[PDB]
């Protein structure tokens, strides 16, 4: 059992969504009519990649996962697509008028219409589950619907599921594919909003992913396309305890319970190697040693800070492929003597080290060098609050001269609920800054 | 004299099993449960841990349990997995995510009835029940804290029972989450009260050998286990083959208990072999004695040099002359009287048995109650304080419904227990 279910809302949501379970499919061998040759259980089953997907008595298997957006071009390209008969129509949900990058209609105006059909469509799945775990929730920070339907949902589903694990997905905004100049509105009101309701949120910034694809895989003018393939392998490996079976595997809960130290202290930093193109990764095998050793250099970083000038809480090393204990543990030994690598007095410093055997995959015609060997490092440092304090930076000054903020408020929305939003920010990085000081 | 077993969570359930596995061996009995031995020796005691059957069949008295599975599965997949009872196998779905809470107050409590049951059914088979004995660790959700609450129902329903404890002990040289501290400090408050005896098995100790003394670059649980399921069966010789010393349970605890709550066992074993490294030359007798008292040998990560032995129990194994073995064992106690308290009198007692271990024509199995195992708890102690002075990490135990007083207790019992260790020490 431990079944998750996956949340797919806006079009930041939905298309890393397409990203994810397209490179799941590859990676489980599932085609896209949803038939699974290497399942001889037909109809049901116990087995690791039974967590995302369901089985029809057909053979098919179907991804436990919902697709939303308050507007529905985004999600007919699903409906049209390559990987169409791998959704019953009912996992795919559609307004007719988007979010205008306005919170308040994502949250009040518009979603309020379609949210209940939403949570009987998300029971539907869960009823299938025999033991269900949690939920995984991807997003926009920027957008109307990603940020504010999200919040919405995200709200009532505490309310349906109890203390049900929520996981988020939050994708950070970035000038470079800004859609909006209020997301910094919209991504303080959904960070307040949720941040009761999370139990963990990994937070993707677009600047650093784009920055990746540009340096590392030589992309001139990277597009969404070229950042969720990227975005989707994070994903994968994050996913990947969940969704594979072995004897080194380790749980993503058991992380988990490392990674957060306190309730509002839930936002793990992400590291992704080797990102690298076919024509470098030729005739080059990069090392358990060198690719742990890219995880502790900012460039390779899913959000930009400088954990260099941060404290640690917790450093969790996720791998994937040919990798071996006794490589990690000599390339830790050595990293830890020459890296800048502290902790808070108060934790203790050891690595906590978790291998999936499955090694990594790629989608056809992607930018990414196909490795023998990968690793996701999730960590917890002060530093990932430098994301809260960029974005707070650039509320202050709009917000200082109320710009913009007459859109919200013509949809119900009062000024209150900006203050209030912008208070728990500051207390938030407050807090970061709390867990950084040493004991008395 | 029967003893019941039972085995509780991953770590419980992985040493529980290799322990079977091992006295099955030593006791003739195969996979299937039939007997194929050529001593006598091997059944005159074979009630106090197997239950007869069809068919002259022998069914371990052991009880299975978990919150999860997974580690079950493989069990009852594993070499001698079909021999267990089948109805024993009592586990949930839901897990304790090393959470000692989940173990103790809910996921558990849910459980732990089931649990019961099979333990009150195996009881009432019993010509004559001695006590329990509990394969745990104390690191995690369900071994920890399940096994705890099982302990004290176990108390509640049989009293006048013995209770018995192999308790694995966390080390961050062994580290599966930053929480273990919290887990164990929890649980030795309950041991303290609610057991009789306690093995206590580090798991820095058993890492130190691992690495130090047999030379194994990275060391699994599977390394490991095989210095606990050897200790195990040296520990539990004088109970499951004749003998006059230290035969059940109760003798055992009257003759190394001089303290109810000092009860706290450092194991010992000569000569160490990591797995599958064949030994040529057997040890002499001087070697096994030396051996077995080195701190190196010691399973339990304190230097006995740092405290007195209030008690020893010692266990030579295989054919040798007990003449030597006396002479031996006397010229530690003579040579070195200094680490032994002088207000107990003779308070080294040692027990002879033919049969040797697989693999080893003698070994020597040593049971220590020193004041030096205050440093094991003081470590843990150390740890917990460390996270505990920021309340780091407690958001999951208040949330299961846990007051930070329960720790604040939890804590000063522990410390307590150390200071009584010292107060000895120094007498
Ligand atoms: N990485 C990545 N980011 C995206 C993608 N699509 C949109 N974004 C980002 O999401 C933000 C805009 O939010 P959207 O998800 O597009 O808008 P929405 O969720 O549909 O909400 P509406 O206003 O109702 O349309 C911008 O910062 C974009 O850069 C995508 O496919 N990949
Ligand atoms: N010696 C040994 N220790 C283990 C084993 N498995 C887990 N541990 C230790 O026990 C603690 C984890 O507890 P665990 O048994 O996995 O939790 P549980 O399943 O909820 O009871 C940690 O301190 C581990 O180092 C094992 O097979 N052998
Ligand atoms: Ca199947
Ligand atoms: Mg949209
Ligand atoms: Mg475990």
């Amino acid at each position: 059992m431990r079944e998750c279910i996956s949340i797919h809302v806006g079009q930041a949501g939905v298309q890393i969504g397409n990203a994810c379970w397209e490179l799941y499919c590859l990676e489980h061998g599932i085609q896209p009519d949803g038939q699974m040759p290497s399942d001889k259980t037909i109809g049901g089953g116990d087995d690791s990649f039974n967590t995302f997907f369901s089985e029809t008595g057909a053979g098919k298997h179907v991804p436990r996962a919902v697709f939303v957006d308050l507007e529905p071009t985004v999600i007919d390209e699903v409906r049209t697509g390559t990987y169409r008969q791998l959704f019953h129509p009912e996992q795919l949900i559609t307004g007719k008028e988007d979010a205008a990058n306005n919170y308040a209609r994502g949250h009040y105006t518009i979603g309020k219409e379609i949210i209940d059909l939403v949570l009987d469509r998300i029971r539907k799945l869960a009823d299938q589950c025999t033991g269900l775990q949690g939920f995984l929730v991807f997003h926009s920070f920027g957008g109307g619907t990603g940020s504010g339907f999200t919040s919405l949902l995200m709200e009532r589903l505490s309310v349906d599921y109890g203390k049900k694990s929520k996981l988020e997905f939050s994708i950070y905004p970035a000038p470079q594919v800004s859609t909006a100049v209020v997301e910094p509105y919209n991504s303080i009101l959904t960070t307040h909003t949720t941040l009761e309701h999370s139990d963990c949120a990994f937070m993707v910034d677009n600047e650093a992913i784009y920055d990746i694809c540009r340096r590392n895989l030589d992309i001139e003018r990277p597009t969404y396309t070229n950042l969720n393939r990227l975005i989707s392998q994070i994903v994968s490996s994050i996913t990947a305890s969940l969704r594979f079976d072995g004897a080194l595997n380790v749980d993503l809960t058991e992380f988990q319970t490392n990674l957060v130290p306190y309730p509002r202290i839930h936002f793990p930093l992400a590291t992704y190697a080797p990102v690298i193109s076919a024509e470098k990764a030729y005739h080059e095998q990069l090392s358990v040693a060198e690719i742990t050793n890219a995880c502790f250099e900012p460039a390779n970083q899913m959000v930009k800070c400088d954990p260099r000038h941060g404290k640690y809480m917790a450093c969790c090393l996720l791998y994937r492929g040919d990798v071996v204990p006794k490589d990690v543990n000599a390339a830790i030994a050595t990293i830890k003597t020459k890296r800048s690598i502290q902790f808070v007095d108060w934790c203790p410093t050891g690595f906590k080290v978790g291998i999936n055997y499955q090694p990594p995959t790629v989608v056809p015609g992607g930018d990414l060098a196909k490795v023998q060997r990968a690793v996701c490092m999730l960590s917890n440092t002060t530093a990932i609050a430098e994301a809260w304090a960029r974005l707070d930076h650039k509320f202050d000054l709009m917000y200082a001269k109320r710009a913009f903020v007459h859109w919200y408020v013509g949809e119900g929305m009062e000024e209150g609920e900006f203050s209030e939003a912008r208070e728990d920010m500051a207390a938030l990085e407050k807090d970061y800054e709390e867990v950084g000081v040493d004991s008395v | 004299r029967e003893i019941v077993h039972i085995q509780a969570g991953q770590c419980g359930n992985q040493i529980g099993a290799k322990f079977w596995e091992v006295i099955s061996d030593e006791h003739g009995i195969d996979p299937t449960g039939s007997y194929h031995g050529d001593s006598d020796l091997q059944l005159e005691r074979i009630n106090v841990y197997y239950n007869e059957a069809t068919g002259n069949k022998y069914v371990p008295r052991a009880i299975l349990v978990d919150l999860e599975p997974g580690t079950m599965d493989s069990v009852r997949s594993g070499p001698f997995g079909q021999i267990f009872r089948p109805d024993n196998f009592v586990f949930g779905q839901s897990g304790a995510g090393n959470n000692w809470a989940k173990g103790h107050y809910t996921e558990g409590a849910e459980l732990v009835d089931s649990v019961l049951d099979v333990v009150r059914k195996e009881s009432e088979s019993c010509d004559c029940l001695q006590g329990f004995q509990l394969t745990h660790s104390l690191g995690g959700g369900t071994g920890s804290g399940m096994g705890t609450l099982l302990i004290s129902k176990i108390r509640e329903e049989y009293p006048d029972r013995i209770m018995n404890t192999f308790s694995v002990m966390p080390s961050p040289k062994v580290s599966d989450t930053v929480v273990e501290p919290y887990n164990a400090t929890l649980s030795v408050h309950q041991l303290v009260e609610n057991t009789d005896e306690t093995y206590c098995i580090d798991n820095e100790a058993l890492y130190d050998i691992c690495f130090r003394t047999l030379k194994l670059t990275t060391p699994t649980y599977g390394d490991l286990n095989h210095l606990v399921s050897a200790t195990m069966s040296g520990v539990t010789t004088c109970l499951r083959f004749p003998g006059q010393l230290n035969a059940d349970l109760r003798k055992l605890a009257v003759n190394m208990v001089p303290f109810p709550r000092l009860h706290f066992f450092m194991p010992g074993f000569a000569p160490l072999t990591s797995r599958g490294s064949q030994q040529y030359r057997a040890l002499t007798v001087p070697e096994l004695t030396q051996q077995m008292f080195d701190s190196k040998n010691m399973m339990a990560a304190c230097d006995p040099r740092h405290g007195r032995y209030l008690t020893v129990a010692a266990i030579f194994r295989g054919r040798m002359s007990m003449k030597e073995v006396d002479e031996q064992m006397l010229n530690v106690q003579n040579k070195n009287s200094s680490y032994f308290v002088e207000w107990i009198p003779n308070n080294v007692k040692t027990a002879v048995c033919d049969i040797p271990p697989r693999g080893l024509k003698m070994s020597a199995t040593f049971i220590g109650n020193s004041t030096a195992i205050q440093e094991l708890f003081k470590r843990i102690s150390e740890q917990f304080t460390a996270m505990f002075r920021r309340k780091a990490f407690l958001h999951w135990y208040t949330g299961e419904g846990m007051d930070e007083m329960e720790f604040t207790e939890a804590e000063s019992n522990m410390n307590d227990l150390v200071s009584e260790y010292q107060q000895y020490q120094d007498a």
